[PDB]
């Protein structure tokens, strides 16, 4: 038997993590015969012969493959260097080669010139002697076709796919398993009657990009002819931990209003991968839940849950929902009910935008929940880490706020310009009619007076600001519009950001706000037109990458000793210039035999101008505050594997805990260190 | 699979790495040609459940028990 | 504040208010890629559970401990499984696919709760975005809800029942019969639902009753085709529970695609026709395992097909030149044919001495062009209605030959050897004005006018209305005056290429795509003539060289004059004849290879084709048959209906040109050559083999099936609400329905056909060429007209559609069981009725109903009044008829009467209704409803529910109706006060099942035994196993057959001997 | 007349020039590079939402491909490492929007 | 306007069979490849954040 | 120098065959708005033949 699974299977490290299980497969037991095949090689000849083929010629070929025929190439030097190994060590000839060609090559002469071994190799062609050769120019269809009869098949060329190359001759002449009645294996066939595929994955969420590319391509032709069965089937058929690789699901689930005893299914909607270990945690199953619990607000564990994913859309019409934030009909969601969970797999947590440790500024919207996550976020502290602790994030406002006329301020005085308001509620009177959506025209004459309020004043202070705020550490830093974070030049990573919600809504909700809650939401509705469109790209990618390594770690680590599982990496001063002390800059946790092998990375080569103050800080260990510029390079992700768990945040600061007495400040030309201890 | 395994313990058997007389890949398109499988019972139905298995289930659909 | 919540939920109003199906982008490389490769659809599905969508449940529970019996009688005091609810109410509902272990889901389903929840929302899905309630719906949209609701209950199950498996039974319980083993989790459960007769009768209870009366003999496989021993059966014929509406619709199914079955033989036969001996296949010949494989389909599909692909190609040439492209690089890995210009060089080397031996090719030529130019010519007769080659402006002398001059005589000889290649209709007047404006000043012709003068450009000509008189009327040209441009001209007139055809393809599995030429034919440009031997040779006897010699010589004939080049030298003019002779006879092969090679090449390349060819006839050199428009029709005009008579004025336009590069052509031409040991068949053999392995023309066979199944589908559903030319019966006039418009008639389409691609599995463009119009009065035909006003028309005829055959079935049997799906039918009276009686108000009393035609009934229809009573008298409303009656007797109001004035009556009339003696029948036709039990030993009051449903109505909304209804008893019950309200207006207890269905008897309430009706092959020896009541009854347990078929891929089973 | 841009790098962004730019480009390239490698680049693929309602999965060109990264590029902006070796202790690194001077295309 | 111009541009410029030919692409190729510098530095430092030599 | 006649008659006839509501409306409901809208104003209309 064969089935194909949507991952890069291996027969190495696909056993250790299964992808079983992954996929939601019950395979869990003494079973050892659903035997593994190496496809790692197959799409890295797939990804190379895409560069110079046809992509539905390549797809079409490889598809009319029988895994379970072993084969294998073995490409032949050309013709000139092919002649000299002939000659050279001769008594590997095969009989084929002409009888001339064999009485010339058994002769010891020079062959500078033989004027008649000249012609013979003229005439000399390759395809003759060695019956199947592919070709340089194959067209690849016979490729397959002849790694499906026979055991050896013989190219001139390295562009082949199906089986892995062997040499003929000696590298000289070149330039620079057994069967198991389960076997399994990415790319799908239909060359036997026991080929099956496992459904139960959408397409669109294949993260490898060539397994999607090639199971699009086939199930767009090969529909009605190919074995579809489901991991519940596979299951009744059977029957160094890597972080940052999470079991994700969706939830389905409908709107019920339960009124007087009278249930009333209203609307049916479908979570969009949350990861498995939250709904572990939370206790979630199929049953009914309440999602507010008090005072129209949400629950906030459905909350998470909605923070944590991809947005929920209707399964009636196929389009995205925005559920309601506010209390007030038509719309109210206060009662679900799940009913099921649909497909499971595994994604990449660490997004590849994110190579090198540098800050963090997160795009979001104005009316956005940022205040009620950053109280549900600065509370998680897992092992004593304290993931996200609220003085390293940096409030929306706190750049606007720190100005003698403050922005707000400053754009509220903005109806002076308009033909004639008088006044801020004429403003927002003549601003959107009786209800949102503003007239655009109305908008426009609008924006053309707030931008340059925040050309050539917010931008400038920014600028100074973020620069401020890089000196004295990684900082978690929010937004209203990328163009805020452009303008201002920002160092660090710009991730855009948004939320499942309508955020018009709380911006009434929400009552104590300088100026109307009118202004407030014709403010947001400004910040929106200065927002340079790009795809905001779903909040929850990036608390699914604060939450999910940690909660994986704790399973590991969970009763190790603190001691040997244990780490930070910071700033070196040495015990002189006093007239120990490193800031920390990271911390690191790990299972022991990790932190082992980052004990003897470099960690060295990496430099920064630290200066330390005299200053006092009102937490409780004595510790004086300070400063650092790295330079020259920054520390990749790299270094730090993905088997540990650091932190994304840091305040720069170091504690003087031996002869207390604060003198004069200095800037020192740290270094930096690893710090553990014994372990 | 008979044709690979034969033509393959063929190959062993004369000591080549490549056989010389096979019993697949043939010049006959005898592609309509079956074989006994352990997929197919004696009433002609699919062996998916074992038979014991069916019967245990088909008897126990009809079980009663005491009343209380 | 209030104002501010006012714009809160205003504002979240509108937000709701959104589009669902909005194209707005610009769609063409969408089109591209659906010419180039189109999805295939999920025909083939697989259902191994039992085939039903009606699922009986328990409304109420039963009293197992109760005084009267002891509790020793129930058979569930024994934990005695039972093929019914053993509940003290039970109904039957609608839930597809309730039991379907199923091998791929279609994400359509009917899904409804039981009566005692709100059913509300399944009829506010389509048109009712304005509904600000979330327990209302808009009556005017009710059938069109419906009928969406049909077509996914149809779409749902379109399986195919699957064979799995049995066992002998060891028990007595039945006669040691075969059983069915479904798969599953938890499969025990299934032996007592699938088998209401194999089960003890220990009580007098009604399922012991029942179950008593029943017949013993039908019970589990009765019937099979056993080919081979140890292999699968081929199919069953199996007793259990099902239904008669789903296994119809499984039956049609399974018959249409058995009428699509081919068998490997015959796909052996095609493959070998088409590709015309060069490919050999194999099929095996010995008894089989009947394989199943749906591809072949009718002429009528393969036409509307085609016609649908062109009106997206059409007018737009960004569509169809990668097409072109596509067949240039087939042409490439194909042909043996290989240019070779040093051909010219030789030739042109033996002339001894302004050089005419350095014009062509050394100079005249673009130095980026290739020969692509070539076969993309070649690629342009396959395709002479929608694209038309034509040679490119920069190749023409630049504004006046002036035959004095020499690059002009060479650009001239390279565009009369480039113009027959193309497929425009006017190269051959384009040849003719080439020599008539280079040889201005020396010979003169009359033309037509003074706009088209002798000194235009040839290019600026090209329809047929431009080409001139004395073209035409060769004697208007003097041989006295202008010998050359005469000589040309009959020369044009008698040795132009004459166009042939190659008779391509096969129709005997594959359809016919031909819209205005025969089945498997192809016209071409040029003569064709099959060759002799396989090594060839070279020959001069062909249309191309004798067009070459004739050119020659009439430029030999211009040349040889000191009259038209004044200061040439005689070695000039012996060196220009020189070369003339001399290329009068270059050795080239391409036009032998034009003749011999090249058409077998496009024929064999034809079959295996994403998008068919589309010809209209090559006319040679007469105006009356040169075509001049060619258009599709997707609607008709006004009130006439005939396509045959709307479709010369509701067609679109269309086709577009393509350049090319005459010397690219004229280089190809002049120089052929084929390799040095050609051996044609083998040649052939080896170079055609690889692109008859793959299977991708069979899929746009099937897509073909899906595209003209969905316009069926859609004509007959916009029929069903919107009044149409074709004739099809309407079933579910008695639901109140809206007055469509062109935007309603679009919005239901685009419902329609966001279900059609939800089922099936495809992802693009079905039905919109279509819905970009107005879909109300759709027609499919086409059409081209000639010169002389003659016109040629092909309306192909709609071939039937399974779908919308089943559609029509389903509504059909809704007319009678509307019941089952939450529906009820007639008005409702309004009016309290206090009496202990346990009638059912879905089942009334005939004396409490009134109507129109009953004496003392006051009717209210528009232009109504009240006037309020001043001092103490009554007040009073205007009668329909002009008269004022008081608050009192029995009234009848239409529905919208009351949603257009639902505050205004509300405040004057339900202190009447309620305690006064005001009876009013609202006249609704349909409406869902939703049932209230209650213990009827106690009071109970329905004036609460009844208010909140009346004050609840709205203009544009209705919540559910709600009902009061008694619980059903096994012994005595003292009675108790209860007050009715709402009362149905007939029967609508076709949903109610059974009634204490574990006990001996009901005594007290709606009373009903097991529908013995339903269970018919078993209640009746008499009846034959298929009989099946189906219009009037589903019957819930029948015959079902069960299949094995195996569906192979095409190249596992007619393999290819390399 | 005379007229000039100033300061015309800094003028050509993302929100008026570089995103109407990519989508005509990735747009128009559609019809004729169906499934073909540009210069070494493959022929990925990539799930679209142009369509409302539509979510679907569908393939690329190899000009597209590059497409997609060149977007990406030009959504962040620019990181300059400046090392000045007129004043000691300035290697910082700093990030613009403001369109290079030295690419190709430029 | 500006998206019909490049759009219409970019239909023409893929459409000729010019650009499809091997020697056009590595022609194209070869254009950038000179003796000036391109920061190789930071090109090295970031394949090496993902484990390539 | 090419025909574009194709082309101009293909637009021509989208054009012609376009579904649009407008006609209908100002034929139908246009005037009844009028009518309904005219003796509230408060310059009432002012017509010449
Ligand atoms: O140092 C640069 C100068 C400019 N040129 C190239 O010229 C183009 C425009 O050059 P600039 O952008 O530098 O001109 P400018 O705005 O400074 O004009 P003023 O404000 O002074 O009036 C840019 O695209 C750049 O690539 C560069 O090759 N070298």
């Amino acid at each position: 038997a064969y089935i194909a699974v949507p991952a890069v299977v291996d027969s190495r490290s696909s056993e250790a993590i299964g992808l079983l299980e992954s996929f939601g497969v019950d395979a869990g037991s003494d079973a050892n015969d659903v035997s593994y095949q190496d496809h790692d090689y197959v799409v890295d000849q797939l990804q190379y012969m895409l560069d110079g083929y046809e992509a539905g010629d390549v797809i079409d070929a490889l598809v009319y493959r029988n895994w379970l025929h072993h084969s294998v190439y073995c490409l032949l030097p050309p013709k000139s260097q092919l002649l000299e190994y002939w000659k050279s060590n001769p008594s590997v000839i095969p009989d084929n080669v002409d009888r001339r060609l064999r009485k010339r090559l058994m002769l010891k002469k020079d062959l500078r010139k033989d004027d008649e071994y000249n012609q013979l190799a003229r005439a000399f062609k390759i395809s003759d002697v060695y019956a199947p050769l592919i070709s340089s120019t194959t067209s690849p269809m016979t490729m397959i076709q002849n790694l499906n009869q026979g055991e050896i098949v013989y190219t001139t060329t390295d562009r082949v796919i199906g089986a892995r190359v062997l040499l003929y001759a000696p590298r000289k002449y070149y330039a620079s398993v057994p069967h198991s009645r389960f076997n399994v294996g990415t790319f799908p066939s239909i060359a036997t009657p026991k080929c099956s595929v496992m459904s139960g994955v959408d397409i669109e969420s294949i993260p490898n990009e060539f397994i999607k590319l090639f199971y699009q391509r086939v199930k767009s032709i090969h529909a009605n002819i190919l074995n579809d069965i489901s991991p519940q089937i596979v299951s009744d058929m059977i029957n160094h931990v890597d972080v940052y690789r999470v079991d994700v699901v969706n939830v389905l689930f409908e709107v019920v209003d339960v009124a007087d005893g009278l249930r009333s299914v209203s609307r049916k909607l479908i979570m969009h991968t949350v990861p498995v270990c939250i709904l572990e945690l939370l206790g979630i199953e199929i049953a009914d839940y309440c999602i507010r619990q008090e005072d129209g607000m949400f629950t906030d564990w459905f909350l998470l849950l909605t923070m944590l994913s991809d947005g929920l859309t209707d399964r009636r019409t196929h389009c995205q929902y925005l559920i309601n934030p506010s209390s007030m009909p038509p719309d109210v969601i206060l009662n679900i009910s799940i009913t099921g969970f649909i497909n499971r797999h595994t994604i990449d947590v660490m997004p590849d935008v994110y190579d090198f440790i540098k800050p963090i500024g997160a795009v979001l919207p104005k009316g956005s929940f940022k205040s009620t996550i950053m109280r549900v976020l600065d509370s998680i502290s897992v092992l004593g880490v304290k993931i996200m602790p609220r003085a390293h994030v940096v409030d929306s406002d706190e750049v606007g706020e720190q100005m003698e006329p403050t922005f707000e301020h400053a754009v509220m005085e903005i109806y002076k310009g308009i033909a004639g308001v008088d006044s801020l509620d004429d403003l927002t009177k003549w601003v959107l009619n009786s209800d949102l959506v503003p007239h655009d025209d109305r908008l426009g004459q609008l924006f053309q007076a707030f931008l340059p309020l925040a050309k050539d004043l917010l931008a400038p202070m920014a600028r100074q600001f973020y620069d401020n705020s890089m000196s004295e550490g990684r900082l978690l830093t929010f937004a209203h519009a990328d163009s805020e974070l452009l303008n201002a030049n920002y160092f660090g990573h710009l991730l855009r950001l948004k939320i499942p919600y309508i955020t018009e809504v709380n911006l009434m909700i929400r009552k104590n706000r300088e100026g109307g809650e009118l202004f407030q939401l014709v403010l947001s509705y400004l910040y929106k037109m200065y927002a340079t469109s790009a795809q905001p790209k779903w909040f929850g990618s990036l608390l699914r990458l604060l939450i999910c390594p940690w909660l994986h770690m704790e399973k590991l680590i969970g009763e190790a000793d603190p001691a040997s599982t244990s780490a930070e990496i910071g700033w070196h001063v040495p015990r002189e210039q006093l007239m120990d002390g490193f800031i920390p800059y990271v911390s690191i946790r790990a299972p022991r035999l990790v932190i082992e092998e980052l004990m003897e990375k470099n960690w060295g080569q990496y430099h920064a101008q630290v200066i330390v103050t005299d200053q006092l800080v009102v937490g409780e260990p004595r510790r004086v505050s300070a400063k650092a510029v790295i330079k020259g390079n920054h520390l990749p992700v790299k270094l730090i594997s993905r088997f540990a768990c650091f932190t994304l945040t840091s305040k720069y600061e170091m504690r003087l805990p031996c002869g207390h007495s604060t003198g004069r400040g200095a800037a020192y030309n740290a270094r930096l260190a690893f710090r553990s201890d014994l372990a | 699979d008979e044709a690979d395994d034969a033509t393959k313990k063929q190959a062993k058997d004369t000591e080549k790495a490549k056989a010389q007389v096979t019993y697949s890949d043939t010049g006959i398109n005898n592609a309509n040609e079956l074989s006994r499988s352990g997929n197919v019972d004696n009433e002609g139905g699919s062996n998916q459940k074992p038979m014991s298995t069916r019967i245990a289930e088909a008897t126990s659909a009809i079980v009663s028990k005491h009343p209380a | 504040s209030s104002e501010i919540q006012r714009h809160i939920t205003e504002f979240i109003s509108s937000w709701q208010n959104h589009p669902i199906v909005q194209v707005s982008a610009d769609v063409e490389n969408r089109k591209t890629a659906q010419l180039l490769h189109a999805d295939t659809p999920r025909l083939v599905t697989w259902d191994a559970g039992l085939c039903t969508s009606f699922k009986i449940v328990p409304i109420v529970p039963a009293q197992v401990p109760q005084d009267v019996l002891a509790y020793t009688f129930f058979t569930s005091s024994y934990a005695i499984q039972s093929p019914f609810p053993e509940a003290a109410v039970s109904r039957i509902v609608v839930h597809t696919r309730w039991a379907s272990n199923v091998d791929f889901d279609r994400d359509s389903s009917v899904i409804m709760a039981p009566p005692t929840e709100n059913n509300i929302h399944l009829f506010k899905q389509l048109l009712n975005t304005e509904t600000l309630s979330v327990r209302g719906a808009n009556p005017l949209m009710f059938r069109a809800n419906v009928l969406h609701m049909l077509l996914e209950f149809v779409l749902d199950n379109l399986y195919l029942n699957r064979h799995t498996g049995f066992s002998q039974d060891h028990t007595p319980f039945t006669e040691g019969a075969n059983l069915r083993s479904l798969p599953g989790p938890d499969a025990e459960k299934w032996y007592s639902i699938m088998y209401p007769t194999r089960m003890g009768t220990p009580n007098v209870s009604k399922i012991c009753n029942f179950v008593a009366s029943c017949v013993r003999n039908r019970v589990g496989r009765f019937d099979r085709a056993q080919m081979m021993n140890g292999a699968m059966s081929e199919w069953v014929d199996v007793f259990e529970t099902s239904d008669a509406l789903t296994v119809s619709i499984r039956g049609r199914w399974m018959a249409r695609l058995a009428r699509m079955n081919i068998n490997p033989t015959e796909i052996e036969w095609a493959l070998t026709e088409c590709a015309q001996g060069y490919v050999t296949v194999t099929s095996p010949y010995a008894p089989s395992v009947n394989r199943l494989m749906p591809y072949r389909i009718s002429n009528a599909e393969r036409q509307i097909s085609q016609i649908i692909r062109v009106m997206n190609i059409g007018n737009n040439a960004t569509v169809i030149q990668p097409v072109l492209q596509d067949i240039s690089v087939l042409l490439q890995r194909i042909s043996p044919l290989q240019i070779d210009p040093t051909i010219i060089s030789n030739t042109m080397s033996t002339v001894s001495e302004l050089s005419p031996a350095s014009s062509i090719l050394g100079k005249l030529r673009p130095s980026n062009s290739d020969f692509s130019s070539f076969r993309v010519a070649l690629a342009g007769w396959l395709y002479n209605g929608v694209v038309t080659t034509v040679i490119d402006d920069s190749s023409y002398p630049k504004d006046g030959g002036s035959v004095t001059s020499l690059e002009n005589l060479w650009d001239f000889f390279i565009l009369a050897l480039a113009l027959p290649l193309t497929t425009d209709p006017c190269a051959p007047v384009k040849a003719f004005m080439t020599l008539a404006n280079m040889m201005v000043g020396f010979e003169t012709i009359p033309m037509d006018n003074q706009i088209y003068t002798q000194s235009r450009r040839a290019s600026a000509f090209s329809t047929p209305h431009t080409w001139p008189r004395c073209f035409m009327n060769i004697q208007l040209i003097s041989p006295i005056d202008a010998p050359i441009l005469r000589q040309w001209a009959e020369i044009i007139h008698r040795y132009w290429p004459n166009p042939s055809q190659i008779r391509y393809g096969t129709p005997n599995v594959f359809g016919s795509a031909n819209l205005f030429t025969p089945p498997e034919v192809l016209l071409l440009p040029i003569d064709h003539q099959p060759a002799n031997v396989t090594t060839p040779t070279l020959d001069f006897t062909n249309e191309l060289t004798n067009w070459r010699a004739r050119v020659c010589e009439l430029m030999k004939n211009l040349v040889d004059n000191q009259r038209y080049q004044p200061g040439w030298t005689q070695s000039l003019v012996s060196s220009m004849r020189g070369t003339l002779g001399k290329l009068k006879l270059i050795k080239s092969m391409t036009p032998m290879y034009l003749q011999q090679l090249a058409p077998v090449e496009l024929a064999v390349i034809a079959p295996m084709l994403p998008f068919p060819p589309f010809q209209v006839p090559y006319v040679r050199l007469d105006r009356d048959r040169v075509p001049t428009m060619v258009g599709v029709t997707r609607q008709s005009r006004d009130t006439i209906t005939q396509p045959a008579l709307s479709l010369s004025t509701t067609n679109t336009t269309v086709g577009v040109p393509l350049a090319l590069d005459a010397r690219a052509i004229t280089v190809a031409l002049l120089s052929g050559k084929y390799p040095p040991d050609l051996v044609t068949n083998v040649w052939y053999a080896d170079a055609i083999y690889p692109m008859y392995a793959d299977t991708e023309v069979f899929s746009n066979l099937q897509r073909d099936v899906i595209t003209c199944e969905a316009v069926q589908t859609l004509v007959t559903l916009v029929a069903q609400i919107s009044e149409t030319q074709y004739p099809v019966d309407r079933y579910l006039d008695w639901i109140p329905s809206l007055r469509a418009s062109a935007a309603t008639a679009a919005t239901f389409a685009e419902w329609v056909n966001t279900s059609m691609k939800t089922a099936f599995d495809l992802s693009d463009m079905l039905l919109e060429p279509l819905l970009s119009g107005d879909p109300r009065m759709t027609q499919l035909a086409i059409q081209y007209q000639q010169y002389n006003g003659r016109t040629f028309n092909v309306i192909p005829e709609m071939p039937g559609s399974v779908i919308a055959d089943c559609v029509q079935l389903t509504a059909e049997v809704f007319n009678h069981e509307y019941n089952l799906f939450g529906i009820a039918r007639g008005d409702i009276i309004i009016g309290r009725v206090q009496s202990t009686h346990l009638w059912s108000p879905l089942a009334p009393p005939p004396d409490l109903v009134f109507d129109r035609d009953t004496p003392g009934v006051h009717i209210f229809g528009r232009d109504c009044r009240i006037s309020f009573g001043m001092n103490g008298a009554a007040p009073m409303i205007r009668d329909e008829t002009g008269m004022m009656v008081p608050f009192e007797g029995n009234w009848i109001f239409p529905l919208a009467l009351w949603q257009m004035n639902t505050r205004y009556f509300n405040q004057q009339f339900d202190a009447w209704i309620k305690t006064g003696e005001l009876r009013i029948r609202i006249e609704m036709g349909a409406y869902p409803y939703m049932l209230h039990y209650y213990d009827p030993r106690q009071y109970a009051n329905a004036w609460n529910l009844t208010s909140a449903w009346l004050e609840e109505i709205t203009p544009t909304s209705i919540p559910s109706v709600p009902f009061m209804v008694p619980i059903s008893s096994d012994h005595d019950i003292s009675s108790a006060p209860a007050v009715q309200y709402i009362i149905s207006t007939e029967y609508n207890d076709r949903s109610l099942f059974c009634t204490n269905s574990s006990s001996p008897q009901t005594i007290a309430g709606p009373d009903k035994h097991i529908p013995v009706e339903r269970y018919n092959i078993l209640t009746n020896p008499d009846a034959p196993p298929t009989q099946i009541q189906l219009p009037e009854v589903v019957d819930l347990y029948n015959v079902v057959t069960r299949y094995a078929y195996e569906t192979p891929p095409i190249t596992a089973v007619v393999m290819g001997v390399p | 007349i005379n007229i000039d841009i100033s300061a015309c790098d800094a003028s050509i962004t993302w929100d008026f020039f570089l995103s109407v730019i990519m989508a005509a480009i990735h747009e128009g390239v559609a019809s004729s590079s169906i499934g073909k490698p540009f210069m070494g680049v493959p022929a990925s693929i990539v799930n679209d939402e142009s369509v409302v309602g539509v979510r679907a999965a569908r393939p690329i060109s190899g000009m597209q491909n590059m497409i997609q990264h060149l977007s990406k590029l030009y959504k962040r902006g620019f990181s300059y490492r400046v090392n000045d070796s007129f004043s000691p202790g300035n290697d910082f690194t700093h990030m613009t929007t403001t369109f290079p001077s030295g690419s190709t295309a430029t | 306007y500006l998206y019909r111009t490049w759009y219409l541009a970019a239909a023409r410029m893929a459409a000729q069979p010019r650009t499809w030919d091997p020697l056009f692409q590595a022609i194209m190729r070869s254009q950038y490849v000179t003796a000036r510098g391109g920061s190789g530095a930071t090109l090295r430092e970031s394949l090496y954040a993902i484990n390539v030599s």
